[PDB]
């Protein structure tokens, strides 16, 4: 167990990318998708202005020099909870989106909550789905704002319960209690797309990984 | 350094400030025709500038120069000149 | 020799483009429930415009149109409010179709 | 702990405090950093660091919070209003 | 819990025996309207209301369906829309919503 | 018993103080990662405000010196028939094309606006573009 352990678990923790995710994008992808496009000036927010290179005829222009390093944090970390098997759990209040978002986490074999978020999901946990419940190990942000613009309360109650969130901010978003954000574009479909399709293949990526690296250590 | 970052300037595209009608030309009370225009043709009020459509001081000059008139005998006060009733309609009213 | 995010946003059709109004954009039809018709322009919203009650049924999804844009994005302040309320839409002008 | 009666009230607030811990960094494990003057709504708290034996010389509910938190040393001077909740 | 409810359902078997020898019936092609006619004499019951009257029914139509426990022993929920907390409705929600996009892709008898 | 304080610090300092305090008993999973890959800003919640003096927001507007030539097009001669088409990223528009031109003309070594602006005007008809003016 002991040295299981040390060689599965913490292995992966001595390498810079040792899931390769920085191959998984670059700037270029993200220009094509139009990650760079925020909101109209007025709709900014003070959090989200250091991510912002500047302000197009009113339009925000987010900076992908720094969503590309933020993307890679995300990625990284999302990518060794999944080898760790931790439980990842996708959040999205885009309606135009919901549907999409389900059936990457069925495919990728995390969990999804595209819905209307009943109050205390995370916070009272215990009592609405059993004492024994499991709740997630991380949670990605495709939408960090609800449907009346405002933060979604996941964010909330998932820095109440110590579960870090991965999360996708828009220039009128609030990262602060975000755990990574990735400042990006959430309402264009490209856009959404091309954070779905990262995500989900960081995570199969992870979890091949996993059975690799427990296959060779087994077979020993 | 780099020669795409942005450069700090004004902004080349922005349209040009809307201009009253009358900015640049000279509202004299003796011009009651051009006063008349700005005078409700039934009860001879003075149309506000949501009316008008006239910047503060254009609508100060005319409504100086709409009570001067009328002072001094130029202008009818209780009606618009049936003389002007006919001439190019320039408030935003519409009696019916 | 790696085009950065100064080259990209620089050359980028977008930013070649001035402000949006007034603006002949090619859109393409994504979307459609009864007459309306949501139209994707390459901005990063939609426009959201009605099927002309000419050539009507010639309005397909994938079908790409003439628009002339009038905003990039609805918003506006208004009394009170401390930010901007978006209606998460652009605005446009449906033409008719490119052939 | 809001309750019709008192032992119910007990139980939720010590049960609900334990999911609200802070952690109060302790200098050598019996005092305070540095001093501390703060304020929070009407009530102004003059906490002074202090050497070792010297006890707790502060508002009998700052001794408790203090023999609770770890804090062996230091003083403590309560103005403006005693409200305990703030 | 699912051991009870087989427990429960030998115990009707048994029962169900012995109440086909007490009839003198045959216990092979004893149905579960003989088992109502031969309880409904054996324990004659004049309560109005039927729910109320003496039952022998099998342990399936006894109990309440029992939701089965939703996650495995790692802890992982088995539903990817588990976190919902209405995984059935919003997957049933889901299935009818994709069913409906591949429609507008490709294009007195009930209530 | 994880803290629910979210107000008072991060995540990561909140689960790292009760695992020294001995609250918790283990680390949580992610607890490894996150001290091995951290984020660029440790996650600590902050009320927002809003300006109010002479302090205002840094977001500077994105200008390019061929935004004038852009403005001067769209002032003489319109937004044009050739509808843009912004999927594609290489998509050049008749302004676009205006402004290559107008930029390789001044390389050449012109100075004046108006000259270059009626030089290049004439070099894109004889290239066979239809620049009709608005007025
Ligand atoms: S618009 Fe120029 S003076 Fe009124
Ligand atoms: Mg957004």
């Amino acid at each position: 167990s002991t040295d299981f352990n040390d060689k599965i678990l913490n292995e992966p923790l001595k390498h810079s990318d040792f899931f390769n995710v920085k191959e998984l994008f670059s700037v270029r992808s993200l220009f094509d998708a139009r990650v760079h496009l925020g909101h109209k000036a007025g709709c900014r927010h003070r959090f989200m202005e250091p991510y912002i290179f500047g302000s197009r005829l009113d339009h925000d222009i987010i900076d992908l020099e720094q969503t590309a390093t933020h993307l890679q944090l995300a990625l990284n970390f999302t990518a060794h909870m999944a080898y760790r098997k931790g439980i990842i759990l996708f959040i999205s209040r885009n309606r135009q989106f919901s549907y999409l978002i389900e059936n990457m986490a069925r495919d990728c074999g995390e969990y999804a909550h595209t819905r209307y978020f009943r109050g205390g999901m995370l916070t009272n946990a215990r009592l609405l789905f059993g004492p024994t419940v499991r709740l997630p190990d991380l949670i990605i942000f495709l939408h960090t704002l609800n449907n009346i613009f405002e933060p979604h309360v996941a964010v909330r109650d998932a820095a109440k319960m110590n579960i870090p969130t991965v999360g996708i901010v828009d220039t009128n978003c609030n990262p602060c209690l975000i755990t990574y954000p990735v400042p990006g574009n959430d309402d264009s479909p490209l856009a959404v797309h091309l954070y779905c399709r990262l995500f989900q293949t960081a995570i199969t990526r992870a979890k091949e990984k996993r059975q690799q690296v427990e296959a060779l250590y087994r077979l020993q | 350094s780099n020669e795409d970052l942005p450069i700090s300037m004004e902004n080349p595209y922005k349209e040009p400030l809307k201009k009253c009608i009358l900015c640049g030309k000279h509202v004299d009370y003796k011009n009651v025709q051009l006063l008349s225009q700005f005078v409700s043709p039934f009860t001879g009020c003075i149309y506000g500038r949501h009316i008008t459509g006239l910047c503060g001081k254009k609508q100060k000059e005319i409504t100086k120069a709409i009570k001067r008139a009328q002072i001094m005998g130029f202008m009818p006060v209780t009606y618009k000149d049936p003389a002007y009733l006919k001439d190019p309609k320039v408030c935003n009213i519409r009696y019916r | 020799n790696v085009e950065s995010f100064a080259s990209m946003l620089r050359h980028s059709p977008l930013t070649q483009m001035g402000p949006a109004k007034d603006k002949l954009v090619i859109g393409r039809i994504f979307h459609i429930v009864e007459n309306d018709l949501y139209i994707d322009f390459g901005g990063k919203f939609h426009c959201v415009c009605r099927r002309p009650e000419v050539d009507g049924e010639k309005y397909q999804k994938g079908t790409r149109v003439r628009l002339r844009l009038l905003d990039l994005e609805l918003t506006s302040r208004f009394l009170g409010a401390t930010t901007d309320t978006t209606v998460l839409e652009a605005n446009a002008v449906l033409l008719g179709i490119q052939e | 702990g809001k309750a019709t009666d008192r032992m119910d009230a007990f139980r939720k607030a010590k049960n609900r405090a334990v999911h609200h811990l802070h952690y109060i960094e302790r200098y050598e494990d019996h005092t305070i950093f540095h001093d501390i003057s703060l304020r929070f709504k009407r009530t102004h708290i003059k906490m002074k660091k202090q050497p070792k034996g010297y006890g707790l010389r502060c508002h009998r509910a700052i001794i408790t919070i203090c023999r609770l938190i770890g804090i062996k040393d230091m003083y403590a001077k309560v103005s403006g209003s005693i409200n305990m909740l703030s | 819990t699912e051991d009870f409810i087989k427990k429960q359902i030998e115990e009707f078997n048994i029962g169900k025996r012995h109440l086909a020898n007490m009839m003198g019936e045959d216990p092979e092609t004893f149905t579960q309207e003989d088992i109502d006619r031969a309880i409904a004499y054996l324990f004659p019951s004049g309560l109005f209301e039927k729910r109320a009257r003496p039952v022998m029914k099998h342990p399936e139509q006894i109990f309440p369906r029992q939701r089965a426990i939703q996650w495995g022993e790692d802890g992982r929920p088995f539903h990817y829309l588990f976190y919902t907390g209405k995984q059935s409705y919003y997957s049933l929600m889901h299935d009818v919503y994709g069913m409906l996009l591949n429609l507008e892709k490709h294009q007195i008898g009930s209530r | 018993a994880g803290s629910r304080l979210e107000t008072v610090g991060s995540i990561f300092s909140r689960t790292r103080d009760l695992v020294r305090a001995g609250v918790l008993k283990e680390k949580p999973l992610w607890f490894d990662v996150y001290d091995a890959f951290p984020p660029l800003r440790e996650p600590v919640f902050q009320r927002p405000r809003v300006r109010y003096g002479k302090a205002k927001a840094p977001i500077q507007d994105i200008w390019y010196h061929e935004d004038r030539i852009r403005a001067k097009f769209y002032s003489v001669y319109g937004s044009g028939q050739r509808a843009f088409d912004l999927f594609n990223p290489n998509f050049k528009s008749t302004c676009q094309r205006f402004v290559e031109k107008y930029t390789e003309l001044q390389k050449l070594g012109e100075t004046d606006e108006e000259k270059l602006f009626v030089e290049t005007g004439k070099a894109l008809l004889a290239e066979g573009v239809i620049l009709r003016r608005v007025g």
